[PDB]
């Protein structure tokens, strides 16, 4: 919403624990989650008070020691308060529809214009991140950046068909991969280090989500939303892009899998770093300048932490973890 | 219940080292 | 209509070989099943033993 | 309730016959430590020294040495993180390409055979500028080129 | 009234060695066993009010 | 890897030859051929009542109706490069009878 | 009703046709032979101890059954009125005839509740008289 929470101890109480968020978008669907939520809390005293007068006001041994008698009026029927309280809820329902029509547009929109585009892929059971396009102003060339390896992505158009032919789904392989993007800017994440996505702040970003396997979902806690990636999200009639206005603040933020993916579900955790958009320049060109050097010698030209703050990688042994310090230290 | 000359030994099976001759050349 | 006890492709005995599926023939079944299920208790007496089998 | 965390397909090593040092904590792995001793006489000290220092603390392989003996081996790159220095006698390391994609460099060797007797193990002791390395490796001929021989009877 | 005091007073020192014992191991095996022990705690200690609300307001009058 | 674990049975310390060892095929349970080699977790089976030998444990049982070890052979490379056995069997292999000494 | 070799026939309606009733102290001692070999299953050469985790919770049901089977205890029939129910005493009235004749439960209704149940009161008056 535009308008912000009540604030103070009963803003933290209408937060309820949702985090502050770090995007616009983030900010909107705080401030609707917590007018909702004060509405609810209306909702739910009035008719806790009256199963309460239930409780103490309306029970039988006071109206029998007042004289009552055994029965009630016996009243069946009152039609203009049902009617009433059957338009309530209808103009309750109706007018958050409204509210949520607006934020949901604001949210979806994907009219954002992104000076960065990261094509992230998702396997089981870990997240490999590829810069896709930057706009001129954080390239290297001073004009923009495009990432698609020429070979690499090759393979993966000629993987489409004809492997001495079998071409069973609709004509192509089974094992198609031409939905994948290859670029030569790839971090790719493994069970002994968690994979960090490096980000400026004060940019419209784009996210290109896919799949290699059974479906996974993108979940920043952060930015209170999240998406679910899918093989062939073309032929799922899936949209797998989208976008946020910007970033409003750098730091280090945990973000994980929210879909029921396989054994190794909890496992499947990666970072989302943002850092100063000057220092974004040099990353980029460091990574472009020398490839053969990793992301943690990248964060170190940077000069921040080489691995991931947020989330240690677990342990990879299934009796050791049983004393409960299953956190692998990276350094 | 288990037989009596079944023992496990007190050896430690530290590595015997093998070797063959080798031709004079 | 039904193949029973296909020899042919057992090939000839000789005590060094064996199948996975050896069971004896079916009304043969229970004295089989009987020494799959003793717990191998066996008697050891000095010079002698009694076997699990008896 | 094969499905726990002891579980067998879990504890599983190689069908290979070379050993190996190193957990996922360690520095420096060597996997597939076997010596090898074709038919010929000739021998060498196959292996794959995996570099995974979190510390980014590029390594150069100083030496190795089969029960003290030497091996002589040449060329050897550094190996900065997450690189692989594949180890084979020649004639087995022309077997299989180098890949121009990728952190693997291929590297020969060849030692002496004092003696060493086919089934049996021999320690195997690398040296690295940050350190030393020990595992007991078997002895074993090469593997045959797959399907081009026969059994012979004389 | 009735027994509802002692059926309470014999869970808040079991639901007592619960707790302590919870802050005492570490996260291990036996942590579990500690929530067993507290939780047994907390239902002694529910059950004593339950019993204290059928005293209250009996609906089963004749014994 | 495997052959570091190996528990030696008391008098048969010397009968291996380096990663070479040599068990009776025999079962001690009913005598039907063992043959049955499970290659990672090491334990020789028998498919007639599925008794259970550790190879690494000097070939005791660990499971199903046999309750005594598979002897073990001594074993050794001749003059010429060929495996030969270095002894006789110490232990009477074979299902046991009445007379046999444990 | 007769007992016929220590079964009666209300337990086991053809108990003079043949074999009915194995005495208490045979099961008991069938339970108790079972429970022990139960038990000496756990002394072979398995090592893994799941096989220990099955043998020892069906033989604690084992022994449980057996000793309820043999104290049998009872409990008494509680003599308690929770509602409207009433002690055993009662008498119930035959709520439907009473409808269909005015009679007992249904009799001495004033004249506006007759006519409250569709029945003319012209009809009934020789009835309450
Ligand atoms: C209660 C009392 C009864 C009662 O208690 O039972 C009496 C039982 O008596 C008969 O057994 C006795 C004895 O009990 C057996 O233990 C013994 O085993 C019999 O000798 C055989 O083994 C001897 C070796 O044994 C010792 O070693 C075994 C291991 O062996 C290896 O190691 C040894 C080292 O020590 C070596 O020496 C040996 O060579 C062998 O080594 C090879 O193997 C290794 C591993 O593979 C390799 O590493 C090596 O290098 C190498 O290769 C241990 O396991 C044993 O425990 C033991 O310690 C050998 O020396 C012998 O030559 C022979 O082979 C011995 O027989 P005997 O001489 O007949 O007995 C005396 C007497 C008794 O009456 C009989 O004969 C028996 C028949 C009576 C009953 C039958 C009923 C009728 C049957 C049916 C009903 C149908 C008709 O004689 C007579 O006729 C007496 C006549 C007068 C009376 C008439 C009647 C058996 O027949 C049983 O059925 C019988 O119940
Ligand atoms: C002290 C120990 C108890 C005692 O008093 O023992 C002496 C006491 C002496 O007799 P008793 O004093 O008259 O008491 C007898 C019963 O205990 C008194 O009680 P009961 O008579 O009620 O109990 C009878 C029970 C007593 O016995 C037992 O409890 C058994 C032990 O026997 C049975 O129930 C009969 C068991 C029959 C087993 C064989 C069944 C064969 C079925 C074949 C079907 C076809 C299969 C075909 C093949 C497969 C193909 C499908 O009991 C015994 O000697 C027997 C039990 C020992
Ligand atoms: C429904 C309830 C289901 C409970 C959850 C399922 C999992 C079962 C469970 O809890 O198992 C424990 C786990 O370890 C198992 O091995 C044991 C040790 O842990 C392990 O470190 C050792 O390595 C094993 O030792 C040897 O064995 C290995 C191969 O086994 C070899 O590598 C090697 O030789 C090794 O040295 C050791 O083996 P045991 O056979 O001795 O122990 C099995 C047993 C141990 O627990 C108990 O005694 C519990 C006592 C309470 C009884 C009741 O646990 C179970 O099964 C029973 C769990 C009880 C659950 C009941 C709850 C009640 C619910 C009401 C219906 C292993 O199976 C793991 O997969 C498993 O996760
Ligand atoms: C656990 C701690 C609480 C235990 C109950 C203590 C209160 C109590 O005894 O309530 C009795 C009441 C029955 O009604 P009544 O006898 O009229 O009493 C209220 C007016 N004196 O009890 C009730 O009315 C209980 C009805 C269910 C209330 C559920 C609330 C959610
Ligand atoms: C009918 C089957 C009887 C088996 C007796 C085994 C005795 C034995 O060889 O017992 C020897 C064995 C040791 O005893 C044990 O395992 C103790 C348990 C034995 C069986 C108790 C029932
Ligand atoms: C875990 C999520 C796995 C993935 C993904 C792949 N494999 Fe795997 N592999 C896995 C296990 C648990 C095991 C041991 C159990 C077994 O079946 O052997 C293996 C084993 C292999 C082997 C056997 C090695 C041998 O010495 O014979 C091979 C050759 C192998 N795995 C190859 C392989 C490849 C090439 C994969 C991706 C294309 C792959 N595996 C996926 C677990 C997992
Ligand atoms: C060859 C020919 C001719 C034919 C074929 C083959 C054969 C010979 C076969 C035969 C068979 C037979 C005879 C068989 C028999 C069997 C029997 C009789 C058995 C018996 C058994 C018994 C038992 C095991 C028992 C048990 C018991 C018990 C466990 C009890 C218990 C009790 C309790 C617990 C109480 C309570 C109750 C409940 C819980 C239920
Ligand atoms: S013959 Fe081997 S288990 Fe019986
Ligand atoms: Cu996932
Ligand atoms: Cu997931």
């Amino acid at each position: 919403c535009e308008v912000a929470p009540p604030g103070g101890v009963l803003g933290d109480f209408l937060r309820m624990g949702w985090p502050d968020g770090i995007t616009p978008e983030a900010v909107a669907m705080g401030n609707f989650w917590s007018w909702v939520w004060v509405a609810a809390w209306i909702i739910g005293i009035i008719m806790w008070g009256l199963f309460l007068t239930a409780i103490f006001a309306w029970g039988a041994k006071r109206a029998e020691k007042r004289g009552e008698g055994e029965f009630p009026k016996q009243l069946q029927y009152n039609v203009p308060l049902e009617l009433v309280l059957t338009i309530v809820p209808i103009i309750i329902v109706m007018v958050l529809f409204f509210f949520t029509v607006q934020t949901q547009d604001k949210v979806t929109a994907l009219d954002k214009n992104p000076e960065v585009t990261v094509d992230v892929t998702a396997y089981q059971w870990n997240w490999k991140f590829g810069y896709s396009e930057i706009d001129g102003s954080l390239a290297p060339g001073g004009q923009d950046y495009q990432g698609s390896d020429p070979e690499r992505q090759a393979a993966a158009e000629a993987s489409k068909k004809d492997p001495s032919g079998d071409n069973p789904i609709h004509g192509n392989s089974k094992s198609d991969v031409s939905y994948l993007e290859f670029n030569r800017i790839e971090t790719l994440g493994t069970t002994d280090e968690i994979p960090v996505m490096v980000l400026p702040v004060n940019t419209p970003i784009e996210f290109n989500l896919a799949s290699a396997d059974v479906a996974h979902s993108f979940w920043v806690p952060e930015f209170l939303f999240k998406r679910d990636a899918y093989a062939h999200p073309e032929a799922n009639k899936s949209q797998r892009v989208f976008q946020i206005e910007e970033i409003t603040e750098e730091g280090a933020f945990v973000g994980r899998c929210a879909e029921m993916c396989g054994t190794y579900h909890a496992m499947m955790n990666f970072e989302l770093r943002v850092v100063d958009r000057d220092s974004f320049a040099e990353y980029i060109s460091f990574r472009d300048s020398n490839p053969d050097a990793t992301n943690a010698q990248a964060l170190e030209h940077i000069g921040q932490a080489p691995y991931a703050t947020s989330t240690s990688p677990f342990v990879s042994d299934r009796t050791a973890t049983r004393d409960g310090e299953n956190t692998q230290s990276n350094a | 219940c288990s037989p009596p000359h079944q023992q496990d030994s007190p050896v430690q099976r530290t590595n015997e080292i093998l070797t063959t001759s080798q031709n004079p050349t | 209509v039904t193949t029973i006890n296909a020899i042919w492709n057992l090939g000839p005995y000789n005590p060094s070989q064996v199948s996975a599926g050896s069971q004896p023939d079916v009304y043969m079944l229970w004295t089989d099943g009987a020494a799959r299920v003793m717990p191998a208790w066996e008697l050891y007496l000095g010079n002698y033993t009694i076997p699990a089998v008896f | 309730c094969s499905a726990g965390q002891i579980t067998q397909t879990s504890s599983q090593v190689a069908a290979v016959d070379g050993n190996q040092a190193g957990s996922a904590n360690d520095p420096v792995l060597v996997r597939d430590v076997t010596v090898h001793l074709t038919t010929d006489g000739e021998a060498g000290v196959k292996f794959t020294a995996i570099n995974q220092d979190t510390s980014h603390t590029s390594h150069t392989l100083e030496s190795v040495t089969v029960d003290g003996e030497e091996v002589e081996l040449d060329d050897a790159e550094p190996i900065e993180r997450n690189c692989s220095l594949v180890a084979d006698i020649q004639s087995e390391l022309d077997l299989i390409e180098e890949p121009e994609v990728g952190c693997i460099q291929h590297v020969a060797t060849s030692l002496e055979n004092p003696g060493f007797a086919y089934g049996g193990v021999v320690p195997v002791e690398f040296v690295f500028d940050t350190g030393a390395i020990t595992i007991d490796a078997t002895v074993s001929a090469p593997v045959l080129e797959s399907g081009v021989e026969n059994r012979e009877v004389g | 009234m009735g027994k509802s005091f002692a059926l309470l007073v014999l869970g808040a020192i079991i639901l007592a060695g619960g707790v302590w014992y919870t802050i005492e191991v570490g996260y291990s095996v036996m942590a579990i066993v500690a929530a067993l022990i507290m939780a047994a705690g907390g239902g002694i200690i529910t059950w004593g009010l339950a019993v204290a609300a059928d005293v209250n307001s009996p609906t089963s009058h004749k014994i | 890897a495997d052959a570091e674990k190996v528990i030696e049975r008391e008098g048969q310390e010397s009968f291996h030859y380096g990663d070479y060892y040599a068990y009776s095929k025999i079962c001690t349970h009913i005598g039907c051929p063992t043959s049955l080699y499970e290659a990672q977790t090491n334990r020789i089976l028998c498919p007639c009542h599925q008794s259970q030998f550790d190879a690494l444990h000097y070939g005791k049982p660990v499971f199903g109706p046999a309750a005594r070890a598979l002897p073990q052979l001594p074993i050794t490379v001749d003059e010429e490069g060929y495996l030969i056995a270095a002894g006789n069997f110490i232990e009477p292999l074979g299902p046991a009878f009445w007379e046999r000494k444990s | 009703p007769e007992i016929y070799r220590g079964v009666s026939t209300l337990d086991e309606p053809s108990a003079a046709w043949g074999w009915h009733g194995l005495k208490r102290n045979t099961i008991q001692l069938a339970g108790w032979i079972s429970v022990l070999f139960m038990l000496g299953y756990n002394f072979g050469n398995h090592k893994g101890h799941v096989e220990t985790i099955w043998l020892l919770v069906i033989t604690a049901l084992l022994v449980i059954g057996l000793l309820i089977h043999l104290f049998e205890p009872k409990l008494s029939q509680v003599r308690t009125i929770t509602s409207r129910n009433k002690p055993v005493g009662h008498v119930e009235p035959d709520w439907t005839y009473d409808q269909a004749t005015l009679t007992g439960t249904w009799g001495n209704l004033t004249d506006s509740q007759l006519r409250s149940v569709n029945i003319e009161p012209s009809r009934v008056a020789h009835l309450r008289a």
